[PDB]
């Protein structure tokens, strides 16, 4: 979320090149993807014990 | 005379695959290459003729 | 009784059946070939020899993963044929490649007639090693 937020300020104040929004949004998704595996593992690691 | 005290058997924590356990792994197992089996059939039927 | 291993024999009857139908239709080819051509005998081979590659690399992943490792060592000395006409020796080509541009000046026209009677040997010698040990893996 952090390498996100400020790979899009670079797109807000340099869009001459776009592929700033793009790729930002990248890690804006691969962030989300990491909750849920940690919230599943972290939900499974109290029901197993 | 002498015997062995083991700890009383419980529910047992799954695994990562524990999903897969209602059918034996020897199932599972035709039913990927039964799967790419009807693939190429259904290939070489469409194709051909 | 029934198994995977035995599963993984018969699979390979039904795909051997079509192995044999690709080298039928192979000795036709050059021998309808030498009586007429070029540009369509390009086209109809170039079409059906990737099939016949990946469904033998399917017979390779499939007796690796049932433990058949005299099956697997016997489509050994075809699987490695197979690598040196598409990674060495598929000759320049580049639109598939291998029964491609490459057609009269005649000298790989006796080169393919003598795979094309060489694939259908192994094939039928493969279609009754499935059936035996079909046969085998059910009964015992
Ligand atoms: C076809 C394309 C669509 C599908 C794509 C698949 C991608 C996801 C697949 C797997 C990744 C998720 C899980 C990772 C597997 C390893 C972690 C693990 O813990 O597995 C353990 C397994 C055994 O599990 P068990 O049930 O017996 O636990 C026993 C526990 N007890 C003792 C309590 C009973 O043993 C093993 O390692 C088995 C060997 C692991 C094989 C999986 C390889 C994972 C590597 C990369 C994943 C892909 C990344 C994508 C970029
Ligand atoms: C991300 C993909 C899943 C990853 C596979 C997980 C396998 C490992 C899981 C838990 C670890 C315990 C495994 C240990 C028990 C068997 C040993 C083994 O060798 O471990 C692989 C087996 C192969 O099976 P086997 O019993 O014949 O080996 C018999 C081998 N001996 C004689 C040594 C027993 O387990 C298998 O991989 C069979 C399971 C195959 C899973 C694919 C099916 C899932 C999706 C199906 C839908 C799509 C297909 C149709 C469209
Ligand atoms: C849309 C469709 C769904 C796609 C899902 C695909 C996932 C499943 C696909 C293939 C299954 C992979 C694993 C199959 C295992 C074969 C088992 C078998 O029936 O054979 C028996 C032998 C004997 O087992 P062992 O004594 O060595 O184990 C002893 C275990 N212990 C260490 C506890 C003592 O098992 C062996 O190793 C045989 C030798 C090596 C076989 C495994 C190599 C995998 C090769 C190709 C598959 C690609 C994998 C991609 C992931
Ligand atoms: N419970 C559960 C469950 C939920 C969804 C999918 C599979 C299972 C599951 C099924 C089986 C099983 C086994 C034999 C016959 C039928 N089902 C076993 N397990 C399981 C539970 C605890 C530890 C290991 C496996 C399981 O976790």
């Amino acid at each position: 979320m952090f390498i996100g937020f400020i790979l899009s300020n670079i797109g807000h104040i340099r869009p001459h090149r776009t592929i700033l929004a793009f790729v930002s949004g990248i890690f804006f998704i691969l962030s989300g993807l990491s909750l849920v595996v940690g919230l599943v593992l972290y939900i499974s690691s109290i029901n197993d014990e | 005379g002498i015997s062995i005290m083991i700890k009383k058997p419980q529910k047992s924590k799954p695994g990562v695959f524990s999903f897969l356990d209602p059918l034996a792994y020897e199932i599972w197992m035709c039913i990927v290459f039964a799967y790419i089996g009807v693939s190429v059939v259904l290939f070489l039927v469409s194709r051909f003729s | 009784a029934f198994t995977f291993a035995a599963f993984c024999y018969m699979l390979t009857l039904v795909l051997c059946a079509s192995l044999i139908f690709f080298v039928i239709w192979h000795i036709i080819a050059f021998d309808e070939l030498r009586t007429d051509n070029i540009e369509r005998i390009c086209c109809l081979l170039r079409k059906l020899v990737v099939p016949e590659y990946s469904i033998h690399g399917l017979f390779c992943l499939m007796f690796l993963c049932a433990a058949e490792w005299v099956t697997l060592g016997l489509n050994i000395p075809l699987l490695f044929y197979h690598l040196w006409r598409y990674f060495h020796r598929p000759a320049d080509g580049s639109e598939v490649m291998y029964d491609a541009v490459s057609i009269m000046n005649a000298d790989i026209l006796n080169y393919c007639q003598k795979e094309s009677w060489c694939k259908l040997a192994f094939y039928l010698l493969s279609f009754f090693y499935y059936l035996y040990s079909m046969v085998y893996t059910l009964v015992s």
